[PDB]
């Protein structure tokens, strides 16, 4: 015997990248100062290729009396290639943290979605 | 860890609020979430509340967060409007520099009453070709982003389009004569490749 | 000792509370000639204490008396990932043929078991020689990728893809494939099951009698692909011995033999020796799945069921035959034969069915033909019917988004055709139309005489209605079913309950719908029942702020629990009652420090300084002072009237 | 035994699903439960049922239901429907568990989910249309 038709509705959405660094903590251990390469790497999981790489990378954070490109001795940051990056500017990516002369730091990692 | 439920946000006029989720899914750290609505140039607004607007949470865990419209129906109703969500993630700690995690996502606040399906508004696009540069002007009311905009054998940037008006893109004098281009839904999902038509 | 992937540890297990249960389902039906009233009410009563799970099923008639119909035990064995069913029941029937009975019956239970170790999954061993990283192959999809340690590994959480095709095993390096295929028999190696069972037995039959036998089938599996699978079904006059094997061949398929010997004892008090050999064949692949399932057994084979019969059905079957072809044309569609051939012993009759079926899918549209073809010698005739079918959303025609009801509307119609009688032609309107889609109606015409069914379904936070009404006779359908949880803190109604239940105790918020439900709302009380939980898995219950009212705010809106079966998990949710305000907290004409904690005196609430001193705070009174710590300071506050009026209060307060 | 009126015209919502829900192939979504009244029923005739579901089978994996091809249409993504014990019922074959009939009224439990047939999964509206055919003893 036949019986009736059936019908299933439900609609699928896009959501954020997980994102999360190799250390814990979201806390990179400069090491005492006397320069020094200290690499991180962050990390972008959880979700689609599509969205992963339709992203924008900036950094800010408080900008050093003498040198507003250097966070506030200072630290600066350093992509693969070593090209310097400045901060207050417009998956798995490696970034070097090292000591500049000009001690506790807060950066903040901005990822923009289109 | 934290992670949004949406890429995009979408509120109608005359809701009073709006449900996001976020969640994080490790059981041994703390984060300190806090939220704030940036308008489309990125300056701090009152016009929207986040609530809570800073709150922390321990271990495997997911939240919503409440947006509330104080605008006083002051946005114009004929066309859609863009704001700036930021969701800051600060995690409760106890030389070392910290990281903190800023994801920047788009709610639209759009009309009750629209022209032009939401769908159907991507096809409306239209091209224009100068010397160097490639105009794209919208007829449509809504918002409306560009992706994989191929001018022939390369692609060019992303671009923005605001409703009732016009952006201008870079174009290579060797770059073909064909133009194709894509859309994101209200669900982010990429539409199929339509062809670019010129007026 | 890597774990499988989405392991839940043996201790979040929720036991449950001790609470009762009840089940209503009352139907009546009256037929208009006539002016006949049926009632066919229904009761299924409940316990939960400890870990165990009383059951009791009660219908009462009536026709214009009370049946106990059901009643068992079910008690969780957590360290043998089994249950224990102390009272009435039935046999899996896997192995055997399902049986009703009233006894002891242990059997495991795969729930337990995470999704990933499912099904059936070869385990993947190999060597790697220094470090790599592994991935999974499967119709260009990569099933599973992350880095082993040098030295040998082992993976047996590879999820049951079913028949697909071989897994590339592509190490970072040799490239090899591993046969894939499996059949409702097959089973990982180390998995293991049983059922064992004893008691009483029990038939709808009024003839069969009431034995005592005892059920036991173990299946276990080997290396390689084997699996191995036996049992006994003892009885005083009954004893039948299984024993079969199965086995993954590849690119051949996956092929399960089994033998079963059985000596029975017939009401005729004649002994009567019988064998029964099955096969069982799976191949998949464009693509063509072939089924096939051969059941041939010897004269004087019977199963444990036609031994029960009274003291002092004729004919037995000789060879069953299931032939099922799938082929797929185009990414639309989809073409089905089925086939079973019946043979008995000392006759030529033949019970032949034949389904063949046509399923296509256009953007909105669906469409079907299919074509039934069943063969009786007993009543010497071939009964042909062809069936259409078409399904047509509204939103075809209608524009994107619209403001409309009609938008979650479809229609639907049916041509039958006899090809030697009465055809008939029915279409149908049906969809929702209550806000948050409870209600249902179903109002369909045909020709076959007029045929005209309509039903009004509703789905409410007290219980689900049904209204229905058929033309030809004019028959009246109603229905109302709901549930009753009896827990620690009262009694609260809500929509008839499936296994596994969640009461969310939202204190002082009445009204909240959750999310994900049909219309489930919370009572005046606050408390809810959610119909239905995932068993041993961990599940996500939230409540929609916007049905929130707006002088509630929720500080965990969203909540997870881990539900043993049987168990009704209780999830609360703080629910702070007042004004909702974001004070601008100022300290010697200075903003607070970022971090420091405000904690109410007056009401039980807390909060974060944050940024500018914005503290934002819920179910705060018209006055009163709070307790800032970053270094203790106190600010006490004034408000207008219209506070509570207003959804968000801001004002500016100055500290000590 | 005829089928309840009211359950021959049914949909079920699946809600909102968030696509990292699904990292590979193989994994489910939150499950939702529908069911089907059987009224009437008289066991004289048989004792034994069992639920046949043809639809249309995905190009991927003929397990799983479809759910369409255009813009704004999820890929990769088919409905999968689940027995009372948790088993894979595959569509579009006749029907493998079997229940038992209980004279007057009867109720058959059975649970849908999302799975994943694809490596990544892309929004958008995934709906889908099946039936349901009984199979008497």
């Amino acid at each position: 015997l036949p019986g009736g038709n059936m019908q299933f509705q439900g609609v699928i959405i896009a959501e954020t990248c997980r994102i999360e660094a190799g250390d814990k903590q979201m806390t990179v251990n400069m090491g005492q100062i006397s320069s020094a390469p200290v690499p991180f790497v962050i990390h972008l999981r959880e979700c689609s290729t599509v969205v992963s790489e339709r992203v924008g990378v900036a950094f800010h954070g408080v900008a050093d009396g003498k040198n507003p490109d250097v966070l506030s001795i200072g630290v600066a940051l350093f992509d693969d290639e070593g090209n310097l990056v400045p901060i207050n500017r417009p998956t798995s990516l490696h970034f070097i943290a090292k000591y500049r002369a000009t001690a506790n730091a807060q950066a903040w990692f901005s990822l923009t979605y289109q | 860890g934290v992670a949004l439920g949406a890429t995009r946000v979408i509120y109608p006029a005359g809701q009073k609020q709006e449900q996001l989720a976020v969640t994080n899914n490790d059981e041994n750290s703390t984060y300190l979430i806090q939220s704030w609505v940036e308008n489309a140039d990125g300056v701090k607004d009152g016009r929207f509340i986040v609530t809570p607007p800073l709150f922390a949470m321990k271990g495997k865990k997911e939240n919503t967060l409440r947006i509330l419209d104080a605008t006083n129906n002051q946005l114009p109703q004929d066309r859609e409007s863009l704001f700036w969500m930021n969701v800051k993630a600060i995690p409760s700690m106890d030389n070392t520099l910290q990281l903190a995690i800023i994801s920047r996502i788009k709610l639209y606040y759009r009309p009750a009453k629209l022209a032009l399906p939401p769908d159907q508004a991507a096809e409306k696009l239209r091209f224009r070709r100068s010397a160097n540069s490639l105009t794209l002007i919208n007829p449509t009311p809504y918002y409306l982003t560009v992706t994989e905009l191929n001018a022939g054998t390369r692609v060019l940037e992303n671009a923005l389009v605001p409703p009732m008006g016009e952006s201008t893109v870079k174009l290579p004098s060797d770059a073909g004569s064909n133009i194709t281009y894509r859309t994101i839904n209200d669900y982010g999902a990429l539409t199929p490749k339509m062809t670019g038509v010129m007026e | 000792s890597n774990r499988a992937r989405g392991y839940i540890p043996p201790e979040l297990w929720d036991p449950g509370i001790n609470a009762g249960l009840l089940n209503y389902n009352f139907s009546g039906n009256s037929v208009q000639n006539g002016n006949s009233h049926y009632a066919y009410l229904n009761l299924q009563s409940g316990l939960n204490i400890g870990a165990w799970r009383l059951r009791d099923n009660t219908t009462w008639s009536y026709n214009s008396k009370w049946q106990h119909i059901n009643t068992w035990l079910e008690r969780d064995i957590i360290p043998l990932r089994s249950r224990l069913t102390l009272g009435d029941g039935y046999t899996q029937g896997d192995i055997f043929d399902g049986i009703n009975f009233r006894g002891a019956q242990l059997a495991s239970d795969d729930n337990m078991l995470p999704d990933s170790q499912r099904g059936f999954a070869p385990v993947i061993h190999g060597i790697a020689r220094g470090t790599a990283q592994v991935t999974i192959k499967q119709n260009g999809y990569d099933i599973y990728n992350s880095t082993v340690p040098p030295g040998p590994f082992t993976i047996n959480d590879i999820y049951a893809a079913g028949n697909s095709g071989d897994l590339q095993v592509t190490i970072k390096t040799q490239i090899f494939t591993v046969p894939y295929s499996s059949v409702p028999l097959l089973q990982r190696e180390g998995h293991t099951r049983y059922s064992i069972t004893a008691g009483e037995y029990r038939s709808g039959n009024a003839q069969q009698e009431k034995p005592r036998f005892f059920q036991s089938t173990l299946l276990h599996g080997l290396p390689a692909g084997w699996t191995i699978y036996g049992g006994t079904q003892l009885a005083d006059r009954y004893r039948a011995f299984n024993f079969g094997i199965g086995k993954n061949m590849g690119a051949l398929g996956a092929l399960s033999v089994d033998m079963t010997q059985a000596n029975s004892t017939l009401p005729d008090d004649s002994q009567h020796d019988g064998q029964s050999v099955r096969f069982l064949y799976n191949k998949s692949l464009g693509t063509n799945i072939q089924l096939v399932g051969y059941r041939y057994s010897t004269s004087g084979y019977f199963n444990f069921a036609d031994t029960t019969y009274s003291r002092m059905l004729a004919y037995n079957k000789r060879g069953k035959l299931q032939l099922t072809v799938t082929q797929q044309l185009g990414r639309t569609s989809t073409l089905y034969l089925s086939g079973s051939h019946q043979t008995y012993w000392g006759t030529s009759n033949v019970d032949e069915q034949f389904q063949a079926g046509l399923n296509t899918a256009f953007e909105d549209i669906n469409w079907t033909l299919s074509y039934s073809l069943t063969k009786n010698a007993w009543q010497k005739g071939r009964d042909q019917m062809l069936a259409l079918n078409v399904n047509i959303p509204f939103s075809h025609w209608l524009r994107s988004d619209s403001k409309s009801q009609w938008r979650h509307a479809s229609a639907s119609y049916s041509m039958s055709h006899d090809l030697n009688g009465r055809m008939t032609n029915l279409a149908g309107v049906y969809g929702t139309l209550l806000e948050d889609n409870n209600l249902s109606y179903s109002v369909q015409t045909g020709y076959a005489g007029s045929t005209g069914y309509a039903t009004l379904n509703y789905r409410g936070g007290y219980g689900n209605a049904n209204i229905g009404y058929s033309h030809s006779i004019k028959q009246l359908y109603y229905g109302v079913s709901g549930g009753v949880l009896a827990h620690a803190n009262g009694v609260t109604l809500g929509q008839p309950l499936n296994d596994t239940v969640v009461l969310v105790k939202a204190p002082g918020a009445k009204d909240a719908k959750v999310e994900n439900q049909t219309g489930v709302r919370t009572d005046w009380r606050g408390y809810a029942v959610l119909p239905y939980a995932t068993e041993y898995r961990e599940n996500r219950v939230a409540l929609d702020t916007n049905t929130l009212a707006d002088n509630v705010d929720l500080d965990n809106a969203v909540a997870n629990v881990v539900p043993t079966r049987g168990a009704i998990v209780r999830a609360e949710f703080k629910a702070r009652v007042g004004i909702k305000l974001l004070m601008t907290l100022t300290h010697n004409n200075k903003p607070l420090p970022f971090g420091a904690m405000v904690t109410s005196e007056s009401s039980q609430s807390s909060g974060i300084v944050a940024d500018n001193g914005q503290v934002y705070l819920s179910g705060m009174p018209l006055a009163g002072k709070v307790q800032v710590k970053w270094a203790h300071c106190v600010a006490n506050y004034q408000l207008p009237p219209e506070s509570q009026q207003q959804l968000l209060t801001q004002l500016s307060a100055e500290c000590r």
